[PDB]
């Protein structure tokens, strides 16, 4: 996590707003 | 010193699965996540 | 958006980042396996 967990956050918000 | 690596394939992985819950609405997230995903590694070979 | 979806997704995600495994689907059918027996 830290930088880890903000960039999952990121990809995430990413796939969930195409999808 | 602490770089994230992010593999290629992570997003387009994670689109196929969220695309087929959102359209067939199963209704166990995780037992369908483990059906998707095995179906998907048996039909790569 | 269903219960717990964004969670799933997040869970899966951050351990990939982690982790770094070799294969996604491998991984994905290994974490999710897990998930399924914890509960």
């Amino acid at each position: 996590e830290e930088l880890a967990w903000k960039i999952a956050k990121m990809i995430v918000s990413d796939v969930m707003q195409q999808c | 010193m602490s770089h994230i690596q992010i593999p290629p394939g992570l997003t387009e992985l994670l689109q196929g699965y969220t695309v087929e819950v959102l359209r067939q609405q199963p209704p166990d997230l995780v037992d369908f996540a483990v059906e998707y995903f095995t179906r998907l590694r048996e039909a790569r070979r």
